[PDB]
């Protein structure tokens, strides 16, 4: 009994880091491209001035 | 900005074919339920005394 | 069997885990000096306006 709790422990652990790890590969992809929209801006401006 | 795909957190048993072992242990069906004597324990040790 | 698969499953979970932190550290390492630099070369614009 106490093998099978842990075993779903493990597995819902598990679950969970992968379901952590492409949330966070999704905001590391947005905010990256919040960066370089930001750096465009900041090289237009700088030309244009 | 490295991406986060090679960490792949493996797991136990997530879908092995659906095994479903039945291992159905019959430990507590092994008693020895050990027959009497042939008597003579309480009827001929009252009867004989001394 | 069950035990021995188990703790292998949690070590390469925690191996895992280490090489994710690890990575995590670098990329915010990387935001940050990204962030430091956008405001300096907001900052001088800013002045030079
Ligand atoms: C992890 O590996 C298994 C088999 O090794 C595969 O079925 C699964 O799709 C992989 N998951 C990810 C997120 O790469």
């Amino acid at each position: 009994s106490a093998l099978g709790k842990l075993q779903d422990v493990v597995n819902q652990n598990a679950q969970a880091l992968n379901t952590l790890v492409k949330q966070l590969s999704s905001n590391f992809g947005a905010i990256s491209s919040v960066l370089n929209d930001i750096l465009s801006r900041l090289d237009k401006v700088e030309a244009e001035v | 900005i490295k991406d986060f795909g090679g960490f792949n957190f493996s797991q136990i048993l997530p879908d092995p074919s659906k095994p479903s072992k039945r291992s159905f242990i019959e430990d507590l069906l092994f008693n020895k339920v050990t027959l009497a004597d042939a008597g003579f324990i309480k009827q001929y040790g009252d009867c004989l005394g001394d």
